[PDB]
């Protein structure tokens, strides 16, 4: 629910950092 | 320190890891 | 409840974006 | 342990704000 | 790209949706 | 406003409390 929603916000933040210039598709 | 090293040019993951315990 | 506390932090971030110059009033 | 992970992220920002110039030593459970 | 458009001036929500899928 | 106050120099906790209800 919102727990997944809030987790997803942190995931896109983490992918932004981890993926560098490669980027990601969410 | 980390602010001097990482707040003008982007620090890679490896560079950030230097600041872990 | 911490879960509600963390949710509210995300809510105020979202309201800041959505409300623009209108602003918003957050209270527990 | 995902909930503890998310909580910890917010705790680190809280310490960043409240500790100011003092800094903080952050360790995992 | 989104950086030149939205980091040099504020993008409205409508301008941001142009980068959605 | 609060941006002209707390985004031109970093506000202390006391200065941030100005904005509490
Ligand atoms: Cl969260
Ligand atoms: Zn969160």
């Amino acid at each position: 629910f919102v727990n997944q929603h809030l987790c997803g916000s942190h995931l896109v933040e983490a992918l932004y950092l981890v993926c560098g210039e490669r980027g990601f598709f969410y | 320190g980390i602010v001097e090293q990482c707040c003008t040019s982007i620090c890679s993951l490896y560079q950030l890891e230097n600041y872990c315990n």
